[PDB]
C-alpha cells in the first residue's frame, strides 16, 4: 500500500537531506570548481597560446571523474550510515521493513547519482559560457548522466551487500576507493606482460569493474551491446540478492 | 504477539527451549530473570531482529512494534529533536507533534532535546530512546532495561507515564528489566525466566520471588 | 587524589565549578546526583582523560588509577580471559594468575570467561570490565555506575569483593551510581553533587536524602 | 624507568601477537605468493621461449609493491584497532602513559615493516631457488628493507596523527589507500598537460608522498640527498606531533 511507500520515501528524503546539509558537501563541490576552473585558466586558454579557445571535452572527462569519485563516496556513507551508527538494529525487525530498507537506499543512491550528473552538467556550463570553442551537445551530457547512473549504482549495490554481509564500514570506504583507482593503475603495469595479455585486456571489456573504471576518464562513451547488458544485468542481480540476503540476516 | 515453541540457540549453547508466551488480557509484563538467561534473545525474536528461532512467532504484521535492545541506537551528529521526527516519519505513521512534546516534557528532556545526541550522557540517551520508541505510536512496545541508566526520578516519571500511554494507546508492554522496584510500580504480572523456559507465571516483593527461585545457580 | 577548585565547561554549559574533593582518612566514596549533573565529568577529570578543567588535579603519577567509564571498553573478538590478561600486562604490572582467578570465580564469570566478548551479554561484559579494572591492582579506583547492567546477584557479589580487596590492596575506591540501595551496601560516605558543586557531605536511607535535595528540579 | 619501558613493550607484544594469529594475515601471504608464483611460472621463464631464465628484479618490484600495500593495511589496523574498540580511553589517562602509547605504536609500525621486509625476502629467495637467472645482491634485499621502514614509518605515523585528530577510522583506511593508488594514476594523467607540468613534476621529488608512492614499483632506489633528508626529517616531524597532540587532546 502507498503507506509503506511512503514511510519508504520518508528513509530516502532523510539521506538526501543530510547531504544538502553538511558543509563537508559544499567544500567537495568548490573543490570541483576550483580544479575545473583551475584547468581551463592555467593551460586550456593558454599552453599553445590559442586564441583563448578550449576543449571542453578536456574539462568534462575530468570533472566527471572527480565528480564519480566523490558520488561514490557519497554513496557509501548512504549505505554505511546505519552500521555505523548502529541503527539499522531500528529497521531490521520485519521482513516488510528490511526489503524496503534495501529499496530505500537503493532510491537514495539512484538521486546521488542524479545529483552528482546535475552537479557536473553546470560546472561545464559554466566553463562554455566562461570561454571560446564549440558547446557540447546536449544529448553528450545525457549520455554522461546515464554512465553516472549506472557507474554509481554498479558499485552502490554491490558495496552494500558487501556491508551488510560483513557488517563493516571501514571496509566499504576502503573498497570503493580501492576499486577505482586500481584499474587504471594495474592495466599498463602488467597487462601486457603474460602470453595471455591480448587474451585478459580483451577480457576486460566483459568485466564491470574493469570497464566501468577505464571509462571514468573518457571523454565520452559507446557501451557495446554485451558490455551494455552485462553492466545492466550485474545491477539486477545485486538488487536481488540485497533482498534474499537482508531478509534471511539476523541483526 | 505470541510465541509458540521458540528454540534458539547459539552452536551447543541453548538460550531458549519450547518457551510459550502471551499476554492473558493483560497490559503490562514484566521480564525477570539472571544475566546469561535470554531475556534480549526473547526480545529479539518478537521484534524480529532474528530469523533462526525454529519455532512460530505470531505477529500481525498489520500492527506496529516499537523496541530498545541493550544500549542506545541514535544518530550521534544530529539533535534529539532531530532523532525524534526522524523516527516518526521513518518507522512511525508520521510526526506528531503534539505527542512528541507530551514525551519531552514528561520525561523531562526538553533542556536538551535541541543538542547533538553525542553531547548527551548515557542516562540523557535512554531517555531519548524510549521515546524514540515510543514515537512510533506502537501498540506493542519491547523494552531491554529501559531504566537501566536513569536516575530515581528519571525512571518514576518514564514508567508512570507509559503506562498512561497504554490506555491512551491500545498497547501491550513487555518490560525485561533488573530494578524490580521499578517493575512493581508498573505491572500486572511477570514472568520468571530460568533455564530457556518460564518456571513462573505471577501474577498481580519480586525481588523475593527472584532470589527464591534463582539464588541457587551460584549459591 | 585530590580536587582542587576543579571548574569545567562545554561553551556555556558549567559543569563543574570550583568543585573540591578529597578522601578524608575514608575508602568508599560514593557519589549521588541526577543524570546532567556531571558524575562522569567528575571522574573523567580525576582519571585523566580531560586536560581542560582549569584546576588543579593532584595524583601521585607513581600511583596506579583503574578505572570504567560509561558502556565497557572490551576487544570484542578476542577472549574474557585475553583481554584480562592483556590488560594486566599492559595497563597493570603484571598478569597474577591468582589474583585474576579470585576476580573471576568471585563473580562467578567462569562459565563464559573462554568465549569471545562480542558473544557476551550486557551484564557479562560489566562484570569483565571491572575485573578490567581491577587487574592493574590500583590503589584509585573509580567506577562510573559499576552496576548498571547486573543482575541482583552480580551486584551484591562483585561490590563485596570490591570491598574485601580494598583491604588487601590499599585502595580508595570512588563509585558513582544510582541504585542507592548498592552505594548503601558498600560505603562509608557519600556526596551529593548538585549545580557544579557539592551540596551534603553524607558519613556513615540515601533515596531519602537525594531526593530531598534533588526532587525540586523537575518538582 | 624500565618498568615503564616494560608496559610499553608489553602493548607492542599484543598487537604483533594479534597478527601473527589473525587467519587473514595468512592468506595475505598465500595471495602474494600466489601471484609471484604465477607471474614467474606462466611467462617469464616462457614469454620469449627462453631457456628457462627470468628476471629477478621484475619480481622483486611486483612483490614490493603488494607487500607494501598489505603491511600499510597492517599498520593502519595497528593505528585504528583502539579507536574502533573504543580501548583508547583506558590508555590515555596520563601523560607518561599517552605518550607511553604513541612510543608503542611506533615500535609496532617498525616491527610490521620489518616483518613485511622479510616476507618480501623470503619470497624472492624461494623464486630464486627455483629458476634460473643471476640472483640478487643480498645488499639490495638490505636496501629494500630501508624503503620498507621508511615507506611504512612515514605513511603510519602521518596517518596515525591524523587518526588521533579526527578520532574516526574509515577514514584512515580510506586514506591509506587512496594516497598509494592515486600517485601513479595522476601523474601521466595530467601532470603533463599544464606550462608547469616539468615544475610540477620536478616539485614531486620533493614531496614524499608523491615520490615515495612511485618508487614502490621501482627494481631498485637511490635517493638523492634531498630526498632522503626530506623523508627522514618528515618521519621525524609526525612523531613529534603525535606526542605533542596525544599529550592535550582530551579522550
Ligand atoms: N551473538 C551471540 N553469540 C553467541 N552467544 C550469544 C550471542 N548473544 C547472546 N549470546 C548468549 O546468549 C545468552 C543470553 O543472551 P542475552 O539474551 O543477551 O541475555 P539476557 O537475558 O538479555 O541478559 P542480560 O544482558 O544480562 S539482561 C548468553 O549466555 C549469551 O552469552
Ligand atoms: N562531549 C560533550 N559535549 C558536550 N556536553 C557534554 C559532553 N559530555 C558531557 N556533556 C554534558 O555535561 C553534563 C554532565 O555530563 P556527564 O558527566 O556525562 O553526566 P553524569 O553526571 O555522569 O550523568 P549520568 O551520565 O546520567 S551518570 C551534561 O549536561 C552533558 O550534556
Ligand atoms: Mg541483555
Ligand atoms: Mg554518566
Amino acid at each position: 500500500v502507498p503507506r509503506g511507500s511512503h514511510r519508504i520515501l520518508n528513509l530516502v528524503k532523510y539521506d538526501l537531506y543530510s547531504i544538502f546539509k553538511s558543509p563537508l558537501t559544499y567544500l567537495a563541490i568548490l573543490v570541483v570548481s576550483s580544479l575545473i576552473a583551475t584547468q581551463s585558466i592555467l593551460m586550456a586558454n593558454s599552453m599553445d597560446n590559442p586564441k583563448h579557445i578550449i576543449v571542453y571535452g578536456s574539462v568534462f572527462a575530468a570533472a566527471k571523474w572527480l565528480l564519480l569519485i566523490i558520488g561514490l563516496m557519497f554513496v557509501v556513507k548512504t549505505i554505511t550510515r546505519d552500521f555505523s551508527q548502529g541503527t539499522i538494529q531500528l529497521y531490521m525487525s520485519k521482513v516488510k521493513t528490511r526489503v524496503g530498507y534495501i529499496i530505500s537506499k537503493t532510491i537514495s543512491i539512484i538521486l546521488i547519482s542524479i545529483l552528482f550528473a546535475l552537479i557536473h552538467y553546470v560546472i561545464l556550463i559554466v566553463v562554455q559560457a566562461s570561454s571560446n570553442g564549440k558547446n557540447l551537445a546536449f544529448s553528450k551530457y545525457v549520455d554522461n548522466l546515464w554512465f553516472f547512473l549506472i557507474f554509481l549504482l554498479f558499485f552502490g549495490l554491490f558495496l552494500f551487500l558487501i556491508t551488510l554481509a560483513s557488517q563493516k564500514t571501514a571496509m566499504i570506504f576502503s573498497l570503493g576507493v580501492f576499486l577505482v583507482l586500481i584499474v587504471p593503475f594495474i592495466k599498463p603495469f602488467i597487462t601486457f606482460i603474460p602470453r595471455y595479455g591480448e587474451k585478459v585486456l580483451d577480457a576486460f571489456d566483459y568485466i564491470p569493474f574493469a570497464y566501468l573504471t577505464d571509462k571514468m576518464i573518457s571523454s565520452n562513451f559507446d557501451f557495446s551491446n554485451w558490455q551494455w547488458v552485462i553492466s545492466l544485468g550485474s545491477i539486477v542481480i545485486f538488487f536481488i540478492l540485497n533482498i534474499l540476503y537482508v531478509a534471511k540476516k539476523d541483526i | 504477539m505470541k510465541l509458540e515453541h521458540i528454540t534458539k540457540k547459539y552452536g551447543s549453547n541453548v538460550v531458549l527451549n519450547d518457551i510459550d508466551f502471551d499476554f492473558g488480557d493483560s497490559r503490562i509484563v514484566g521480564l525477570i530473570g539472571k544475566n546469561g538467561v535470554g531475556k534480549t534473545t526473547v526480545m529479539k525474536v518478537m521484534n524480529g531482529n532474528i530469523i533462526k528461532f525454529d519455532g512460530k512467532v505470531d505477529i500481525d504484521n498489520a500492527d506496529n512494534i516499537g523496541f530498545l535492545i541493550e544500549h542506545p541506537k541514535l544518530y550521534d551528529n544530529k539533535s534529539g529533536l532531530y532523532n525524534l521526527k526522524l523516527f516518526a516519519q521513518v518507522l512511525g505513521k508520521g510526526f506528531d507533534k503534539a505527542y512528541t512534546d507530551k514525551i519531552i516534557d514528561a520525561f523531562g528532556m526538553r533542556p536538551y532535546i535541541k543538542k547533538k545526541v553525542k553531547k548527551y550522557s548515557m542516562g540523557m540517551k535512554q531517555k531519548l530512546a524510549i521515546a524514540v520508541s515510543l514515537m512510533n505510536k506502537p501498540k506493542f512496545l519491547i523494552l531491554d532495561e529501559p531504566t537501566n541508566g536513569m536516575d530515581p526520578d528519571g525512571s518514576i516519571d518514564v514508567l508512570t507515564t507509559i503506562k498512561s500511554l497504554v490506555n491512551e494507546l491500545d498497547m501491550r508492554i513487555l518490560i525485561s528489566s533488573h530494578k524490580l522496584e521499578d517493575i512493581e510500580l508498573i505491572c500486572d504480572r511477570a514472568v520468571f525466566l530460568r533455564d530457556g523456559h518460564f518456571v513462573q507465571d505471577v501474577n498481580m516483593s519480586l525481588r523475593d520471588t527472584y532470589f527464591n527461585i534463582n539464588q541457587r545457580g551460584d549459591k
